[PDB]
């Protein structure tokens, strides 16, 4: 039961430092190397560094020599990586992995166990609440085959937002698109495809909830 | 620094076929190469170590080969569980360098996108903002292009595009394009058009609306 | 520095290769040091027994180590080989009577069998690429050549400058350093049975394509095993050469072997291993045929170089193919397929010093050389059958 537990996400202001943790359990902490790796969205993995929890002997990538500092805490069996003077480039997902030896020997063959990533985001938006607007079909233009509806969510900083249609009643033909950062605030939209006679007969409401800033807004789409 | 080049970022296959992913070294990395697989929503796990040896618990489908400085990972019988990301690592000399990702995706018959246009809501206009939305709903070929025309102005600023991954049930893609304008700029112009150009049809699909309606 | 370099690094299989090379080097150095010192049921059975003891015991021990390697793993036999070699060296360094001088040689044989079989098996197991396996076994086989090249000079420099037991009291420190390196690399305290059971020894010994590979090595090494002791006797009998010329006459046959073992390990994959072995057998046969036509040492210079070169070619070609064949047609377990190769290696060194001397007494040195060369030449076409062995799996 080798386990490397990593924090889910981290938020850091620009020009500041963060310290990411990796708690190791299920094995002898001081006998295996720990690797720190970085993945930017839509980009390849970059190897940040190596540490040995026994003697605290580190190996650094020359690209990350002045950015990342690796330390360990054997009493609590934790590995820390400190990133200093963060900028918008540093927004990535950081992975913590463990090196394994071949059987009977000490030679390295693979990194068997990887911890889940830590999504570090660098922004200064200060927890803005979302604004939700309903999108209705253009006036006229009666489409006999089907109609498409949608609700637009604009201007919320904390990434996790949940959008459901009719309190989860509608789940067929519903597309929800990933959030995109524009001006330090996120934007998200979703669409629902229903039959021509379904929408006018039955009201459809876009349900959206923001956990970080407690809000619950329900909007009912109406014909223009 | 040895650069492990992975040529293809996306590979399309079908269940039952055989697929091969190639990774080319730069300075004669001799069998010091490993292959890792990351499933959607999970963390990477090793498949092949020392460029040919199968990790314990890995099915017999995955094989590893080397011919000089070219390393190949072969999946003989692609299944639904084999759609994930695969990358190559070399530890011949520090710094350790990973190859870029390669995603396996399903294949199906081509489809034309459903294009829907949406003018800004009254609530947004009361707040002084305007947003015109264009949904391209269901199409198999991943690549697609969108042009926003405000009476032929061909505006390329303020456009936000979101792309969805492949659908689980339908193996089809989607995308949304939002054009954001101030209220004063929105009232000045009359007609707004969204043009979706796809591989299936040379003529783009146009969806336009007029403010006077 | 060296502390920081080893402390902070991903340990590679090159450390395993270095361990195997060092073990082979030290074993062969211990073998060759004692021969100048051994002369010091009366000098007829005793000397022959002393010379043949280590090779005989190694040949007997090899199959048991081959099976035990599958049963428990490689590192435990490797460490046992180191320990037994150290004990044998310490026993040599102080024992004076004949019985202990024979017990020490038998123990050295057991330790050498453990080290050789386990090291070759582990090298095959961790290097499963054909090209890389060939390269690493070519590098590792050079340990024997360097050991037999540096043995006698190392023994002779210290047998007079310091004392009688100085060579052994110096080799003991080298063995201890090798053991320390092994402790740094391996884990000799855990039994790791192999995942899959290998094929029985009898099944491997009924393979036509493995018997040819083993016979190539056996008949190639037997020639030099018979030639090494029989050359000085004929040299003294015919050319009345001095005592100093006898040692240098065989120098080319060792230098060229050391060169060829290293180069052909990587040069025998570009061209066929079958072709490399065929040409090596033909060349060693021709050189051994031409040896008894030398009227002085200058005549002996070139055939010895040919013999060493050709034996290097055949060894470097037939070591990886043993293991390639077991991958191709059998279960990928190399424990007991290199016990056969080591038995083929040791048969020559166990048989030569006695049978060659008896034959030279009976018919003469030229006829013995002609017989050996004719056998090596006639066995050469049998290596064509390894050009494309059927997979048949």
């Amino acid at each position: 039961e080798v386990k490397l537990q990593e924090s889910g996400a981290e938020l850091v202001k620009p020009g500041a430092s963060v310290k990411l943790s990796c708690k190791a359990s299920g094995y002898t902490f001081t006998s295996y190397w720990i690797d720190w790796v970085k993945q930017r969205p839509g980009q390849g993995l970059e190897w940040i560094g190596n540490i040995y929890p026994g003697n605290s002997s580190t190996n650094y990538n020359e690209k990350f020599k002045n950015k990342a500092t690796l330390t360990v805490d054997t009493s609590s069996s934790t590995a820390y990586m400190q990133l200093s003077s963060l900028t918008s480039d540093d927004s990535a997902v950081y992975y913590c992995a463990r090196e394994d030896y071949y059987d009977g020997t000490y030679v390295y063959y693979a990194m068997d166990f990887w911890g889940q990533g830590t999504s570090v985001t660098v922004s200064s938006a200060k927890t803005t609440a979302p604004s939700v607007y309903p999108l209705a079909p253009v006036c006229g233009d009666t489409s006999g085959s089907s109609v498409t509806l949608g609700c637009l969510v604009k201007g919320y900083f904390p990434e996790p937002v949940t959008l459901t249609w009719n309190s989860g009643s509608l789940s067929s033909g519903v597309h929800t698109f990933p959030a995109v950062l524009q001006s330090d605030l996120y934007t998200l939209s979703s669409s629902v495809t229903v039959t021509s006679s379904t929408w006018p007969s039955q009201s459809i409401t876009c349900n959206v909830a923001h956990p970080a800033s407690s809000t619950k807004v329900d909007k009912k789409i109406e014909p223009r | 620094d040895i650069v492990m080049t992975q040529s293809q970022k996306f590979m399309s296959t079908s269940v039952g076929d055989r697929v091969s992913i190639t990774c080319k070294a730069s300075q004669n990395v001799g069998t010091d190469v490993s292959w890792y697989q990351q499933k959607p929503g999970k963390s990477p796990k090793p498949l092949i170590y020392w460029a040919s040896n199968r990790f314990t618990g890995v099915p017999d489908r995955f094989t590893g080969s080397r011919s000089g400085t070219d390393f190949t990972l072969t999946i003989s019988n692609v299944q639904s569980e084999d759609l994930a990301d695969y990358f190559c690592e070399q530890y011949s000399s520090y710094p350790l360098t990973f190859g870029a990702g390669t995603k396996l995706e399903l294949k199906r018959a081509d489809a034309a996108p459903t294009v829907s246009i949406f003018p800004p809501s009254s609530e947004q206009l009361t707040s002084g903002g305007a947003s015109v939305v264009c949904f391209l709903n269901n199409f198999y070929p991943k690549d697609i292009n969108v042009k926003w025309k405000i009476d032929g102005s061909e505006r390329q600023n303020g456009v936000l595009n979101s792309w969805t991954d492949q659908d689980s049930k339908d193996s089809t893609y989607s995308m949304s394009s939002t054009l954001t304008l101030t209220k004063d700029e929105y009232e000045r112009h009359n007609s707004y058009t969204c043009e979706a150009t796809h591989k299936t049809s040379t003529s783009p699909i146009v969806k336009s609306f007029n403010r006077n309606e | 520095a060296l502390v920081r370099w080893l402390q902070e690094s991903r340990r590679s299989r090159k450390l395993i290769l270095f361990i195997v090379f060092l073990a082979l080097l030290l074993d062969n150095m211990l073998l060759t040091v004692v021969v100048p010192i051994i002369p010091s049921l009366n000098e007829n059975v005793q000397v022959g027994l002393l010379f043949a003891s280590k090779a005989t015991v190694q040949l007997i021990t090899n199959p048991f180590i081959g099976l035990l390697t599958n049963r428990i793993g490689y590192p435990i036999p490797i460490f046992a080989g180191f320990c037994i070699m150290f004990v044998s060296t310490i026993m040599f360094a102080f024992s004076s009577s004949y019985a202990f001088l024979l017990i020490a040689r038998s123990l050295q044989g057991i330790g050498s069998s453990c080290s050789s079989v386990a090291g070759m098996g582990m090298l095959a197991s961790v290097y499963t690429d054909d090209e890389e396996r060939g390269n690493v076994m070519g590098i590792a086989l050079g340990g024997l050549a360097m050991g037999v090249l540096v043995g006698p000079p190392f023994g002779s420099v210290l047998y007079e400058f310091v004392g009688k037991t100085a060579p052994f009291l110096v080799l003991a420190a080298l063995v201890l350093l090798d053991g320390a390196i092994q402790l740094f690399v391996l884990q000799p305290s855990r039994v790791q049975p192999e995942s899959q059971k290998g094929t029985p020894l009898t099944t491997l010994l009924k393979d036509p394509y493995i018997l040819i590979a083993a016979g190539s090595i056996c008949f190639a090494n037997m020639g030099i095993a018979m030639l090494e002791p029989a050359l000085p006797i004929w040299m003294m009998e015919t050319m009345c050469s001095r005592k100093w010329q006898l040692g240098v006459a065989f120098l080319p046959a060792s230098i060229s072997y050391l060169i060829g073992t290293n180069i052909f390990g990587i040069l025998a994959h570009k061209m066929g291993r079958w072709l490399c072995a065929l040409l090596g057998m033909i060349i060693v046969g021709v050189s051994i045929l031409c040896i008894p036509f030398a009227k002085n040492i200058y005549g002996l210079i070139a055939p010895n170089f040919g013999v060493g070169f050709a034996i290097g070619m055949v060894d470097s070609s037939m070591m990886p193919i043993m293991g390639y064949l077991v991958d191709l047609r059998h279960v990928s377990v190399y424990g007991s397929v290199y016990a056969i190769a080591d038995v083929a290696f040791c048969m020559g060194y166990a048989i030569g010093p006695s049978a060659g001397g008896a034959i030279a007494k009976a018919i003469g040195f030229p006829w013995l050389m002609t017989i050996i060369g004719i056998i090596d030449i006639l066995f050469a076409p049998l290596c064509f059958f390894l050009r494309s062995p059927p997979a048949k799996e």
